[PDB]
């Protein structure tokens, strides 16, 4: 017969490559459109949410969460499958790093234990991988900015500007399309959002667009004073209020 | 029925009832047959010893359990095994804690939650030998029956095994005969042997096949074969 | 279709075939009633005679829990005993933690859990028994039966086996009868008349009646057999009413 | 799933019944249990003349009084060979007594009559169903001389005069006459060779034939190749004149 | 035949060889040819990226070639997934034999109990066998430089020279033919991108789409160091060897 | 019953009886045997042996059947419905026919598992002759028939051809030595001399069977 | 077909374990609506009334979970039984380790990554049934959080459950604009009430008894379900306006 | 078919997968030893043809176990070396506990049962790979030649012989090898060991590797020129 979608889980696939990760790819192509845009001053985010019922509270869906305070992260694909994943990420970084190293994870130890959840996902049998794509942007002082794509087969890649879910195709020579490799920050987020405003055009506001920027620390968001040498978060989450200023001002 | 319903144990069917365990009933039908009754002072089994040829010795069928109780194994014979060192656990586990000898009407309840748990969980083969157990407590003679599906029936007497039928014929009209006598165990062995001896084909009319056991008020129980049960036939 | 083969798998019609047919299966079993009155509750359970071997006061289905509740099933008898030799010790167990006897309405909550949890396990075989317990706790009389599809719920009446449907409609007459209920000696006779009502496609073999009830009156709250003469009063009550 | 679904079930275990072929693929065992002793017997099955029929040995000993053979795979037989070794010296351990025929061959098939991992109320050792034929025969102080047949799949019945190996059905047409109660020691020696030389695929020799006896005095002795060669001489001068 | 069992590594195959390490080579075949090379003074590496897209950064990420210790660097061919869980393993087991002999270990003994890590899951357990194709590079003191390979069954062999991933045959034909038995370290390089011009789509050969480590006991004190080039050194290389 | 592919297998073995035995090829296709019409099936098979039943000057032979001799379960997957009456029939025509053997009945497919069980008939037919791997001694018989009019050179004998052979019997040897005989066209001769042996075995060899059989699977 | 009782990916990307999930929900045809208002929240469900053998106040589609905190679930019986077993057990642990309340946005979230977790398992079947959590926050105040039984769960300013939902919506939608406000007038919790029905009747165009329906009540450190009386006391005050 | 399951015993009463593992012996190495008096002799069949592969740190077919007993074997290196690896724990294990050197018969019946326990364990694949087990008893010059086959059984042989061709040169071992009087000197039981050998190797030295085990505990390897000087003196009987 046909295959029985196997993740390699007790079975290799005998086509050469396995068949259901397309049909994951096919769930982040499900996804909504994300992109993010990687210049040398910093790393800038964009994702839009889903509308669902016009009753829903668009405060409640946060697609950009805080794992460090200098990295940031967006996803796409389905909502309880990013829960689970980041909820045992935490205790990863906390246990194997800020329990013995006592810091805040870097982005080359984070982003690699994340994806080693995805691999024991796929080597376990019986557990299936979520099929949720995770684009990972942090600053540290080692490799500085970082932008990667967290791939549910377990592979993650360096990217300057890359997409995911519906878009990931289409929106990837988009970002190509205005934005370059020698742009700064500023100018990206201009890009960022004239490339996500072509994902849907019926709502553009800061309701269902959730935009993050990682850059300079903010000393409003360390929550405390009087210690120069602990650096201020890098990662500043936009309110849906400051977004409409720059969607007048883009 | 091949696969479809009741292809598992788990698996039920259409009317509700699994035919897994009526398969394994089958194998009673043609097993050893044996033939039992109880009066209020007295309890006795007689069971049919089987054997491959004539150059192989008849097995006997009734296995001593607990001093006052008996128990005759028709049925597959490793099923057959486990439940029988479960109720030797039973009552020495009640004369260590309780001191008492294991009740029948509770060791019906614990041979019936102890073949339920493999019925219940997936995989694994349920036990499928019929158990005729007699026993003499406070309480008095009983005798259960036990099916492969875990069922417990008390009556005053039954007989499972080949042509099964044959005895329960004669127990229907002598119903009145052997309840009524007591203080003779001699008169209950004799309707004993002429119960399986309509039963029987005439396959084999020797002594040696036939093992008669006997527990009653006085005398507890004890297996009887050779010339010990020649006298009755 | 497949969906029997594997448990714990959503069918098409939204309930597990392997659940629906554990509900068709209790309608194969024996008629069992009863009646949830003010100052407690009755059970009545009918047993089908096999032949003339069978010894009274031996068969009997009734199943206790603590002293104030009587527990009844309708179904496959070895898978019924496991379910109610589970709730004995589920009774025990809240007796050594809290040191008081177990309320009803949370005597279905360790059986509600225990048999819906295996309605989702796979591993375990679903129950196709249908149990009847109720009783007299601190909080006064209550009434439940436990389905094999693991739904519950208070009943003023208990109805089930094959006889069910026209069980039903007598239950439904208790209103009819008096709008306050029956009282304790009056239920054991209304009880008893429905069983010969529902007998009326078993009257192709035997039956004994079996009647067990708790309440504050007579028994001040212990599970006790019918007998005596109120056993021989309920008999011949529903003869004279068949006629 | 073949053949653990395809069936049409009768009430029947397909898996021990796969087995009962394998059983009579196994090399050809005959013994006889009489009251002066137990003679036992085996084939060799030696396909190409460098096999060394001195090193491998099909038959084992449990006890002193009590000898063993196997017909069937030794991969299964390996299993059960050290569990009756293990069963002889627990009772050699706990009561420091030679066990009985009968006691050790319900011990040994305790084993055989249990598989699978999962269990309840008894332990379990073996991951997958498995089996084979033993011949459990010897002398105690009880019911003396006897011979089981120790079989997975039921109950082991006793034997005075039994039969294994793809031999086996023809051989016990012939031990329902031959036999008899008042077959001395020296008689029940020459009564297997006529048997066995019959039923052997090869012909009657030292090397491929190894036999042996059961006795209260010697305990459990093989006979040596020179003993079995004069053994051999006397069966056909008997053939010669009949 | 007709039916075949696909699912468990356990099922023999009617030939006798498990359907999922042919298979196995398939998916080595479609990544990248990384072609491993052994000398008398090092060990040359040099490997060929899948990935052509030029908004991924290809400088800043090494998908082939990693480092187990100082004296080894190992280049992996096949899923990522199951290299980071067989990488780290060997880093671990690697530290491990300092840990008790307070050495390092010798290619020999890490890559022998390597291979029977991969067949762990083939013998026993109903878990996946990890596909992968290793290239074994590292400096012993009892038989020198050795050279090995991974293969999908979890065995190793000696190779003096050896191409592995797609044009296989292609590529091992070009090194036998120009193969030399002293094996000079700079005509190491040369024949190394003299092979993956000609396996490569690409024809400039560009810089950042390779991956150049190479191994050299000529360094100060007679010490094995391992050196993996910037993409900006291994653009220099290919105009002094005549790429460009 | 043979095994083997045509032109080697069921051909030489069939047409190389016939010639010592001095009797008439007769060849009949196993897929004429069912002309898709009811009855043509018994019919065809009967006419058979009425032409050898007279004087029986001849052999009957009879090959690459892919389709009578599979009549599955059904109509369908390869097989037919008058597959199962034809080849009851001709049992029938089997046991019927008797002779000193001077007619023979000689059938070649590739597998005998889907064959009635009635047509094959233990005792009728007890030759089962399978496709065998031959040694290096038969390329030197093949070699001797065409070496007598191609001449060799003295530096080249029947053991220097011999060395490199990779499965192939008695077909290709001919084929190769096609090649050794054009090659020597390009240099203008017309005797093959040990220069030209070695290029023309090189360009056959090599570069045709791409599927590598070795042992380091190690 | 196989691929249909698998819990894993399908072809399309549509699970077919998921669509028979929402397909039980609505098995039972319940209506229920859940509002909030400014400081209380109030959600009424839809109450079946069986024939005279049932007791009416045994049966309910609203489980207490704790004070403030209240749930109610439509759809398969066994498994909303079991949901709220689960939901009161992480109640209580997460007010000891912790040593605070858990709110219905935390409470909501357990519910869903456990649905994860019995997908993971082959042998557990994971839960077919809608999780509706309602509670008034100390910071947010009035919040719903409704817990699909494929894991799913936002913020709503007004969600009912049933085939009308879509009528509900776009009732209770052009009313939120006209007063600009996702919150219910009438500040008293006792007023909330007789809009949260009235809102409801209008929506589902059936009214109802006081048997008919099961009104919860969720106010500051209290929760309480209103009793027949006290539903039929509300219905009177409604009918006068 | 029963290729999917193990403990199903098959009507045949022989597991299709134990068949299927015999196949891979049959396309496996050769491997031929014989046994003599005062000696034993154990050849192996390792290709050398196969380009650009260095000899040196090449590991040898021939395993050690113990000083006088050795290991050779044909089939996947792959199931061996973990076979191997088995044996050479237990081989230690040996002096560990009873301090006596290894035992040829103990080392079989450790294998053998090495073979059946992950064979009689679920969901553990068993090892279609046959080991040939010789060498010397302890304090003993009689010599002990022991095999392992994929069913999970053994048996002792005087010269026996796995892999391709085996039903060949087991025609050799029959007709020109005598159980009554095995050769006596070292070189008459290696020299008839390679002619043996020649007929799967064809004219080939550094494709024949062979280990001479010798009383007390002495393990030599011949070397590329004198395995090849046997290989002369067999064809001078040739061309003769």
């Amino acid at each position: 017969m046909t295959d029985r979608y196997s993740f390699s889980l007790t079975t290799f696939s005998p086509s050469g490559k396995l068949g259901q990760i397309d049909y994951a790819l096919t769930a982040v192509k499900q996804g909504v459109t994300s992109l993010g845009i990687k210049a040398t001053n910093g790393v800038v985010i964009a994702t839009e949410k889903k509308s669902s019922s016009p009753l829903a509270m668009s405060e409640t869906l946060s697609k950009v969460s805080l794992l460090t305070p200098d990295i940031g992260a967006v996803y796409s694909g389905m909502g309880p499958d990013y829960r689970v994943l980041v909820d045992k990420s935490r205790k990863v970084a906390h246990t194997s790093y800020k329990r013995i190293y006592g810091e805040y994870p870097p982005t080359k130890l984070l982003v690699s234990e994340v994806a080693k959840i995805m691999q024991e996902a796929t080597q376990s049998g019986g557990v299936r991988p979520f099929g949720v794509s995770l684009l990972i942007a942090g600053h540290d002082e080692f490799n500085g900015f970082s932008l990667y794509q967290v791939d549910p087969s377990g592979s993650y890649f360096p990217w300057k500007a890359t997409a995911i879910g519906k878009g990931s195709v289409a929106a990837k020579t988009f970002l190509e399309k205005r934005w370059n490799d020698e742009l700064e920050l500023e100018d990206a987020i201009h890009i960022a959002l004239l490339t996500l405003k072509e994902s849907v055009e019926g709502e553009f506001n800061g309701d269902t667009i959730e935009l993050a920027i990682i850059g300079d620390e903010n000393p409003d968001l360390l929550g405390y004073t009087g210690i120069p040498t602990d650096k201020g978060p890098r990662f500043r989450k936009l309110t849906s209020q400051e977004i409409n200023d720059r969607l007048e001002a883009l | 029925f091949r696969n479809n319903y009741d292809g598992d144990t788990v698996t039920f069917s259409p009317t509700g009832r699994l035919f897994q365990v009526e398969y394994a009933l089958e194998a009673i039908k043609q097993g050893s047959v044996t033939v039992g009754l109880r009066s209020n002072t007295h309890a006795v089994l007689v069971a049919l010893k089987r054997n491959a040829d004539e150059l192989s010795s008849y097995q006997k069928k009734i296995i001593k359990c607990d001093e006052h109780m008996g128990l005759s194994l028709a049925g597959l014979a490793p099923d057959a095994r486990v439940l029988s060192n479960y109720l030797r656990q039973q009552c020495n586990y009640s004369s260590l804690v309780f001191n008492r000898k294991l009740a029948v009407e509770r060791a019906g309840h614990l041979l019936c939650d102890k073949a339920q748990k493999n019925t219940q969980s997936y995989g694994g083969r349920p036990y499928g030998v019929g158990l005729l157990i007699i026993g003499y407590d406070k309480s008095g003679a009983h005798l259960l029956e036990f099916q492969p599906s875990g069922n417990v029936t008390e009556l005053y007497g039954t007989a499972i095994g080949a042509r099964s039928q044959g005895a329960k014929t004669y127990l229907e009209r002598t119903l009145d005969t052997f309840i009524k006598i007591d203080g003779n165990p001699d008169e209950l062995i004799k309707a004993g042997v002429e119960a399986i001896s309509q039963s029987l084909r005439d396959e084999s009319l020797t002594v040696d096949n036939l093992s008669i056991a006997i527990v009653g008020k006085d005398t507890p129980f004890t297996i009887y074969d050779g010339e010990a049960v020649a006298k009755y036939i | 279709t497949g969906y029997d083969l594997s448990n714990s798998v959503f069918s098409p019609d939204g309930r597990n075939f392997q659940v629906e047919y554990a509900v068709k299966a209790v309608e194969n079993g024996t008629t069992s009633i009863g009646i949830k009155c003010n100052d407690g509750v009755v059970f009545a359970v009918e047993k089908l005679i096999t032949s003339k071997l069978l010894v009274p006061q031996k068969n009997v289905k009734i199943q206790v829990v603590d002293r104030h509740i009587g527990c009844v099933y309708s179904g496959l008898i070895p898978d019924g005993r496991h379910l109610v030799n589970r709730g004995r010790e589920e009774a025990a167990s809240f007796k050594k933690l809290y040191k008081t006897p177990i309320p009803i309405p949370a005597f279905a909550d360790r059986l509600g859990q225990y048999v819906q949890a295996h309605t989702l396990y796979n591993s375990v075989r679903p129950f196709g028994v249908s149990t009847i317990f109720g009783g007299v706790d601190k909080n006064g009389a209550h009434l439940y039966m436990l389905e094999p599809s693991g739904s519950y719920w208070g009943y003023k009446g208990a109805a089930t086996g094959k006889g069910r449907q026209s069980a039903k409609a007598e239950l439904e007459k208790l209103v009819d009868h008096h709008p306050e209920g029956l009282s304790a000696r009056e239920a054991v006779k209304q009880a008893a008349k429905i069983i010969y009502l529902a007998h009326e496609d078993n009257k192709e073999k035997d039956f004994e009646l079996e009647i067990s009830w708790c309440s504050l009156s007579e028994t001040n709250g212990l599970h006790k057999f019918v007998k005596g003469d109120l056993l021989q009063e309920a008999i011949d009550f529903a003869q004279k009413e068949i006629n | 799933d073949r053949g653990v679904s395809t069936f049409s079930p009768e009430g029947r275990l397909f898996q021990v019944e796969y087995s009962l072929e394998a059983i009579k693929l196994g090399s050809t065992a005959i013994g006889i249990a009489t009251k002066e002793g137990v003679v036992l017997g085996v084939e060799k099955r030696a396909t190409s003349p460098l096999l060394e029929s001195d090193s491998i040995e099909k038959i084992v000993e449990i006890d002193r009084h009590i000898g063993c053979a196997m017909s069937g795979l030794t991969a299964d037989a390996r299993s059960m060979i050290e569990h009756a070794r293990t069963a002889a010296v627990t009772h050699n351990l706990y009561y420091d007594e030679d066990i009985n025929v009968e006691s050790l061959t319900q011990s040994v098939c305790d084993l055989a009559l249990r598989f699978g991992e999962g269990a309840s109320g008894e332990e379990r050792l073996m991951s997958r169903p498995f089996g084979v034929a033993l011949l459990i025969a010897g002398h105690d102080a009880d019911d003396g001389y006897q011979l089981f047949h120790a079989e997975p799949s039921g109950t082991f019945y006793r034997y005075n005069a039994k039969a294994i190996g793809s031999g086996s059905e023809g051989a016990q047409a012939e031990l329902l006459n031959e036999w008899h109660s008042s077959l001395t020691l020296k008689e029940a020696e020459l009564l297997v060779l006529k048997i066995l030389k019959q039923v052997m695929e090869e012909k009657l020799d030292e090397n491929n034939a190894q036999l042996s006896c059961i006795t209260k005095q010697d305990g459990f002795k093989i006979y040596d190749n020179e003993k079995t060669a004069e053994l051999i001489k006397e069966l056909k001068e008997k053939e010669a004149a009949e | 035949g007709s039916r075949r069992y696909d699912s468990r590594t356990t099922i023999f195959s009617p030939e006798g060889r498990l359907y999922q390490v042919e298979y196995a080579l398939e998916s080595i075949s479609h990544a990248g040819t990384a072609i491993g090379i052994m000398a008398s003074d090092g060990i040359v590496l040099a490997a060929e990226r899948k990935v052509t897209s030029t908004l991924l950064e290809q400088d800043t990420s090494t998908e082939k070639l990693y480092k187990l210790n100082d004296k080894i660097a190992v280049a992996v061919a096949g899923l990522t997934a199951d290299a980071e869980i067989l990488i780290n393993t060997a880093r671990i087991h690697a530290q491990n034999y300092l840990k008790t002999y307070n050495e390092d270990i010798p290619v020999e003994i890490l890559v022998r109990r390597l291979s029977d890590i991969k067949q762990g899951y083939t013998q026993h357990g109903g878990l996946r066998p990890f596909g992968v194709s290793f290239i074994y590079a590292g400096y012993d003191d009892r038989y020198g430089y050795q050279l090995y390979t991974s293969n999908p069954s979890g065995n190793y062999t000696g190779w003096k020279a050896i191409s592995v991933g797609a044009n296989t045959s292609a590529a091992q034909t070009l090194l036998q033919m120009d193969y030399k038995d002293d094996m000079k370290v700079d005509d190491a390089i040369e024949l190394a991108l003299k092979t993956l011009s000609k396996t490569t789509d690409s024809s400039a050969l560009t810089y950042d789409r390779l991956e150049f480590a190479t191994i050299r006991k000529g360094a100060n004190d007679g010490e094995v160091y391992q050196k993996i080039f910037k993409p900006q050194e291994i653009k220099d290389i290919l105009v002094k060897t005549g790429i460009t | 019953i043979l095994y083997g592919a045509p032109g080697t297998g069921k051909t030489l073995l069939a047409k190389a009886v016939a010639n010592q035995t001095s009797a008439t090829f007769l060849r009949i296709v196993g897929s004429e045997l069912i002309q898709k019409y009811l009855g043509d099936g018994p019919r065809l098979c009967r006419q058979i042996f009425k032409v050898a039943g007279e004087n029986a000057p001849s052999i009957v032979f009879i090959d690459e059947i892919d389709a009578i001799g599979t009549k599955r379960y059904d109509s369908n997957s390869g097989g037919e419905r008058e597959i199962q009456r034809t080849m009851l029939e001709l049992l029938n025509q089997l046991d019927g026919f008797d002779d000193r053997g001077d007619v023979k009945v000689i059938m070649a497919t590739n597998k005998i598992e889907t064959l009635d069980p009635a047509l094959i008939r233990p005792g009728r037919i007890d030759r089962k002759i399978l496709f065998e791997n031959p040694d290096l001694s038969t390329k030197k018989k093949i070699l001797g028939i065409h070496t007598s009019k191609m001449n060799l050179s003295e530096d080249v004998n029947l053991e220097t051809l011999v060395t490199t052979k990779d499965d192939l019997s008695g077909a290709d040897i001919q084929a190769m030595c096609t090649e050794a005989g054009l090659l020597a066209l390009r240099e203008r001769r017309m005797q093959v001399t040990a220069e030209d042996f070695k290029q023309a075995k090189e360009r056959v060899m090599k570069n045709k069977v791409e599927e590598n059989l070795e042992g380091l699977y190690l | 077909g196989y691929d249909r009782h698998i819990t894993i990916f399908s072809p399309e990307g549509r699970l077919y374990q998921v669509e028979y999930a929402f397909k039980a929900t609505n098995q039972t045809n319940i209506n229920s609506l859940a509002v909030r208002g400014k400081d209380c929240t109030v959600v009424i469900s839809q109450k079946k009334v069986p024939d005279k053998l049932l007791d009416p106040t045994t049966v309910s589609y609203i489980f207490c979970i704790s004070r403030t905190i209240g749930m109610v679930v439509n759809g398969p019986i066994p498994d909303a039984r079991n949901a709220a077993l689960r939901a009161k057990a992480e109640a209580a642990e997460f007010r000891y380790k912790y040593g605070y309340d858990m709110p219905c946005d935390v409470l909501a979230k357990r519910m869903a990554n456990l649905s994860q977790i019995y997908t993971q398992r082959a042998y557990m079947r994971p839960l077919g049934v809608i999780l509706t959590f309602v509670s008034v926050d100390e910071e947010l105040g009035p919040s719903i959080y409704k817990t699909d039984p494929a894991g799913y769960y936002v913020g709503y300013k007004a969600t009912a459950t049933g085939p009308k939902q879509q009528e509900i919506t776009t009732n209770l939608e052009n009313h939120f604009k006209k007063s600009k406000i996702d919150h219910i007038n009438e500040e008293s919790w006792e007023k909330v009430v007789e809009f949260a029905i009235t809102h409801m009747i209008d929506a589902l165009g059936t009214e109802f008894s006081k048997n008919d329906l099961e009104v919860g009540v969720a106010t500051k450190d209290k929760f309480f379900t209103l009793s027949a009386e006290n539903i039929e006391e509300r219905l009177v005050a409604i009918a006068e306006q | 078919g029963y290729d999917r399951a193990l403990s199903i015993f098959s009507p045949d009463g022989h597991i299709f997968q134990v068949e299927y593992a015999l196949e891979a012996v049959k396309r496996g190495t050769c491997a031929v030893g014989v046994k003599g008096k005062n000696c034993v002799v154990l050849g192996c069949e390792r290709r050398s043809t196969l380009k650009l592969q260095d000899t040196r740190i090449t590991p040898s077919k021939v395993s050690k176990i113990d000083s006088h007993v050795v290991l050779s074997f044909s089939g996947l290196n792959a199931d061996s070396r973990i076979l191997i690896e088995k044996a050479r724990v237990e081989a230690q294990s040996h002096r560990l506990t009873l301090e006596d050197p290894v035992t040829v018969e103990y080392l079989t019946r450790y294998v053998a049962g090495v073979q059946q326990r992950y064979t009689q364990s679920g969901g553990v694949r068993p090892f279609g790979v046959s080991t040939l087990i010789a060498g010397f008893d302890p304090r003993d010059d009689e010599p002990k030649l022991y095999q392992t086959e994929p069913s999970g059984i053994y048996s002792s042989w005087s010269a026996q012989t796995i892999g391709r061709n085996s039903k060949t040169v087991r025609e050799f071992l029959e007709k020109n090898y005598d159980r009554k009087e095995p050769p006596a000197t070292v070189e008459e039981c290696v020299k008839l060991t390679v002619r043996s050998l020649l007929e799967v190797v064809q004219t080939g030295a550094k494709n024949i590797e062979i280990t001479v085990v010798k009383p007390d505990s002495d393990i030599v390897a011949l070397s590329s020129e004198e395995i090849n000087q046997y290989v002369t003196q067999i064809e001078q009987e040739k061309q003769e």
